[PDB]
RNA sequence: UAAAGCUAAAUAUAUGUAGGAGACCGAUAGCAAACAAGUACCGUGAGGGAAAGAUGAAAUAGUACUCAGGAAUGAGCAAUU
RNA sequence: AUUUUAAAAUUAUUUGAAUUUUUCUUCUUAUAAUUUAAGUUGUUUCUAUACAGUACUUUCUUAACCCACUCGUCUUGAAACACGGACCAAGGAGUCUAGCAAAUGUGCAAGUGUAUAUGAUUCUUUAAACAUUUUAUACGCAUAAUUAAUGU
RNA sequence: CCUAUUAGCUGGUUAUUUUCGAAAGAUCUCUCAGGAUCGCUGGAGUUGAUUAAUAUAAUUUUACCAGGUAGAGAUAAUGA
RNA sequence: AUUUCACUCAUAUUAAAUAAAAUAACUCCAAGUGGGCCAUUUUUGGUAAGCAGAACUGGCGAUGAGGGAUGCUCCUAACG
RNA sequence: UUACCGAUACCAAGCCAUAAAAAGAAAGAAAAAAUUUUUUUUUAGAAUCUUUUUAUGAGUAGAAAAUCGUGGGGUUUGUGUUGAAGCGAAAUACGUGAGUUUUCGUGGAACAUCUCCCUAGUGCAGAUCUUGGUGGAAGUAGCAACUAUUCAAAU
């Protein structure tokens, strides 16, 4: 159904299945779109998998905030987020998953004194 | 480029955009030119109207060097001249420009167009045709033949 | 439901922007635009609305029909959304101002020995704002050869169009269907 | 096996598609094969016409530029 | 054939494949053949290699 | 100016041998064959014809000793890295 | 950041006329305020004097109530007593060349395209790039059509 | 080996969202399980309208025209 | 006939009504189709048929939702 | 004759996309908390762009646009023994969607580029598809010609 927190709304939660998925095992769950005479999915019989659609789409002043109410932005080194000192309200930062401890430490003490948030400020500890 | 080809927008569709009932199958028509004249006539003869037949005389060794003839009209014929060349002889009263056409690589001289009034010039050519030589008489020219 | 025809969506046909790269032109564009909108002269839509046509539809203009068609317009201008071409056939030429995309350099040379000036949009978009004393021409939109294959198909009857042929001659698409020796003509 | 061999079933839904158009309405149309005797007469009348006002135009431009 | 275009005339009916030549080489044959005729002249000692006609 | 004769260069090279290189393939791909490959094997015969790469820096470190068991093998307080 | 303005309504003092003769009687004929104009505002309590708890967010598992024939294909018509499919991994199908046209982008324009070659103080790359023979007739397409044809 | 001979005939033909949207009539064909051509559809482009107008209309009204089906007749023609 | 000059013929209520009438008109390049079937009314062959063959319109096919217990074509009504 | 129940159709309101429309290429201070000075938030101007308004949304064969991913190339600018690629289980995560992104574990040497471009042997559920591996059947069918075996001892 639809979820809602503050002012941001999501009209649906489940994921879109891929029909027959879960009766063969050769048949991934990532959507694709039925095309073939009789399928009962094209045909919106009612009992069985929806179509995605662009009704389902979310508000455009919400559409990519978390739900800290902030853009995501991902870094690889500390001179990457410079321009975040004019912008530190909107955006909050994530580090990437292939660099060492030791940038990672430099990374998160100079996040602390800009006055950003870190998502994900405990990995490798 | 095979990124942009039309192939790939089918990619995922069953018959590649051919159709279900009607299929791709391999020369359903006939070979190349195949069946004209008894079940592509209609094609033939609404684009391709004297196809069928022939007509005239034969001519067994040709030698096209023998009849090449490059023409020119008598529009382009103060063209060939200098611009401030072609000043100098429409002030002064007394001299005309003899003109060879041959070394420009014209042989025959053809008669479409205005030539100036009252603007003598004296043309060098191995034909002329009998409108561009009674052109050129009237302004107060003169035709010369040339081999 | 609702009885619409296209459910009700209006339709429209033209182009509507650019194709082409160039960025002096996109900068052309952009002014004119801004100057069509802002003083909605009916001179400046017409001129923002052609500079985004496709290539067949900016012919040359020569030297000639230039000048013919502005016989009986001393001291005003001229002004082309094409290229303008030199006439060998031309004897002389008058003194003429005119604006225009593009000029040959043979144009060119002739037109400024003759005392006049070639111009770019730029400058009469500066000195002429909203078209005073400015004459809008352009060439000719049906001479291409394409167009000569174009029409009624050759093969019915009365039709002036071309056929596509290998070459040209006595033995090429002359016999049947095209005399009335050979049970029938066109 | 047999089949169909006419109807004409459909056959003004795809007439009425693209609406039954109309002729063109011009103005003037070839008189080629049309009554003779009668059109060269017509040829004259109006070579006679066009002599006239070319002649008067031709006059009053030589003598308003002089 | 189905449409206005030209009636098709391509002469490929035999085994056209066995017999195509791809031109790989022909920059490095004019170097070569520079060369060649450049040292005929220092063998020749001053005289030229041309002849009169 | 026939019914006799000779003659270098500019041209070609899916063969053999040597050298260099690529917006090429990466062990079901690329030659059939990255290995004792026209080999093992099949057919009276003409002929047909595969599968199969990788421990570690070093084995000039490839598993010493004890207990149980006929052995194979297992376990350890015992052992290389 | 200047139309949530103007106007309209309301309330309390007013400048004048009506009539329906009145504590909602009319006519913005003068100033102030307010909203019924000009799309929701306020007060208390809880979460809580917390740092992850049995509370809140989230993902799985298992019930209920209503509903739900096997996909692909040819066919007027498929859940079919129509055919293919025991399962899983890798591989697997509109491409290349010639020749023509239409559309569109680019350059120059009565012209346009430096062919084969040659030249150079080009030579790892470079099999690329650069150049053109010290009133200027290589060739193609275009600049003129038409006829069996002498031709015009 | 020529040779990956040829098949108007069976089988298959691989990512997403958005927008538009058919024909199963007709002419010719050693043609009837095929093909070419018209019609139906998509995409490009120009000319127009943007002025509660004009062009326009699977609709009415006013004026005029053409018809021999339902019905009727058999004492009017023909045939019963 | 044609051509040139004079005068004049309702409009804002538009030479009768009504109109999400310009979503118009015209060129170019192409796809897929060319086995159909069903219902009311009209209608041919046949004793008749869920038989064979035509006409106008609406549908099924290409289309799901509510109702008819059930049902490709019936009734309401077409789909972010 | 009344009341009532009943759609994805009707009406009022929000949001997504599509189509059309009204405009825009000259820039300046608002609030709250604390005592007449401090502290927070904002102070905008990317033209296939930015504000705002109305109507609309079915689809086989078929057609078009925008977008997502793969092996290589040029350009820019990056990660890695303080652990790369790959693989397993996941996430108060983002997107209508194909998919991006991140955590823990295993692993032991390489891996990207979305700044913009070039290029192709570039995307699988089926073809009695090709090669390899593995099932239920199942501890089942079966281990029946040729007359026949027994007692004690050695190893
Ligand atoms: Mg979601
Ligand atoms: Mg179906
Ligand atoms: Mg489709
Ligand atoms: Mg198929
Ligand atoms: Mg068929
Ligand atoms: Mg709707
Ligand atoms: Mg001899
Ligand atoms: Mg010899
Ligand atoms: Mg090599
Ligand atoms: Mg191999
Ligand atoms: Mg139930
Ligand atoms: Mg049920
Ligand atoms: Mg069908
Ligand atoms: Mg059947
Ligand atoms: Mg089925
Ligand atoms: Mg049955
Ligand atoms: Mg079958
Ligand atoms: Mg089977
Ligand atoms: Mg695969
Ligand atoms: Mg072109
Ligand atoms: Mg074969
Ligand atoms: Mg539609
Ligand atoms: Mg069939
Ligand atoms: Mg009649
Ligand atoms: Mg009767
Ligand atoms: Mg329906
Ligand atoms: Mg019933
Ligand atoms: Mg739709
Ligand atoms: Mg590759
Ligand atoms: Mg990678
Ligand atoms: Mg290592
Ligand atoms: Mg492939
Ligand atoms: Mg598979
Ligand atoms: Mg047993």
């Amino acid at each position: 159904a639809v979820k809602k927190v503050g002012k941001i709304i999501k009209k649906r939660t489940k994921k879109f299945t891929r029909f027959q998925s879960n009766r063969f095992m050769r048949v991934k769950p990532a959507w694709r779109k039925p095309r073939g005479i009789d399928c009962r999915v094209r045909r919106r019989y009612k009992g069985t998998n929806l179509m995605p659609s662009i009704g389902y789409g979310s508000n455009k002043k919400t559409k990519f905030l978390l739900p800290n109410n902030k853009y995501k932005y991902v870094v690889k080194n500390v001179k990457e987020m410079e321009p975040l000192i004019m912008n530190h309200t909107k955006y909050c930062v994530q580090i990437a998953h292939n660099v060492s401890s030791k940038k990672r430490k430099q990374i998160i003490e100079r996040a602390k004194q800009m006055n950003v948030s870190v998502i994900n400020a405990k990995a490798r500890l | 480029a095979t990124r942009f080809k039309k192939n790939r927008k089918k990619r995922g569709h069953v018959s590649a955009g051919h159709g279900r009932v009607g299929k791709h199958r391999k020369h359903p028509g006939g070979r190349g030119k195949a069946g004209g004249l008894h079940h592509m006539r209609i094609n033939f003869d609404k684009y391709h109207p004297g196809y069928f037949g022939k007509v005239g005389m034969r001519h067994l060794n040709l030698l096209k060097n023998r009849t090449y003839c490059p023409t020119i009209n008598v529009d382009k014929l103060w063209g060939l001249l200098p611009e401030e060349k072609k000043k100098e002889f429409s002030e002064n009263k007394d001299i005309a420009p003899v003109i060879d056409v041959t070394r420009k690589g014209y042989f025959k001289v053809l008669g479409n167009g205005k030539l100036k009034h009252n603007q003598p010039i004296v043309v060098k050519a191995r034909y002329f045709s009998s409108v561009a030589e009674k052109k050129i008489k009237a302004v107060g020219g003169q035709c010369i033949l040339v081999a | 439901g609702i009885a619409l025809k296209n459910v009700g969506r209006i339709k429209k046909h033209g182009r509507k922007h650019l194709v082409s790269k160039n960025p002096y032109l996109r900068l052309l564009v952009k002014l004119y635009n801004f100057l069509a909108r802002r003083t909605n002269a009916n001179f400046n839509k017409i001129i923002a609305k052609r500079l985004i046509m496709p290539k067949r539809y900016r012919p040359p203009l020569s030297l000639s029909k230039l000048q013919y068609h502005m016989a009986n317009h001393p001291n005003d201008i001229a002004v082309v959304v094409g290229s303008i071409t030199d006439d060998k056939r031309l004897f002389s030429l008058k003194q003429l101002k005119v604006c225009a995309l593009r000029f040959t350099e043979t144009a060119r040379k002739r037109i400024e020995d003759a005392g006049g000036e070639c111009l770019t949009f730029d400058q009469l978009a500066l000195k002429y704002p909203t078209g005073k004393k400015c004459v809008l021409l352009r060439g000719p939109t049906k001479a291409r050869t394409a167009e000569k294959h174009f029409g009624k198909a050759p093969g019915k009857p009365k039709s002036k169009a071309r056929p596509y042929v290998r070459s040209k001659g006595r033995k090429f698409e002359k016999a049947r269907g095209r005399r009335k020796s050979r049970a029938y003509k066109k | 096996a047999k089949s169909k061999n006419h109807t004409n079933h459909n056959q003004n839904r795809k007439a009425h598609k693209n609406g039954i158009k109309k002729p063109k309405k011009h103005k003037f149309m070839s008189r080629k094969g049309l009554d003779p005797n009668f059109f060269r007469n017509q040829k004259y009348c109006l070579k006679g016409i066009q002599k006239k006002k070319k002649e008067l135009k031709l006059k009053a431009k030589q003598e308003k530029n002089n | 054939v189905a449409h206005n275009n030209v009636l098709p005339n391509v002469h490929l009916h035999k085994w056209w494949q066995r017999h195509v030549r791809v031109n790989f080489s022909k920059n490095i044959k004019k170097k070569k053949r520079r060369l060649l005729r450049e040292k005929r002249r220092k063998a020749n000692g001053g005289t030229p290699i041309e002849k009169l006609h």
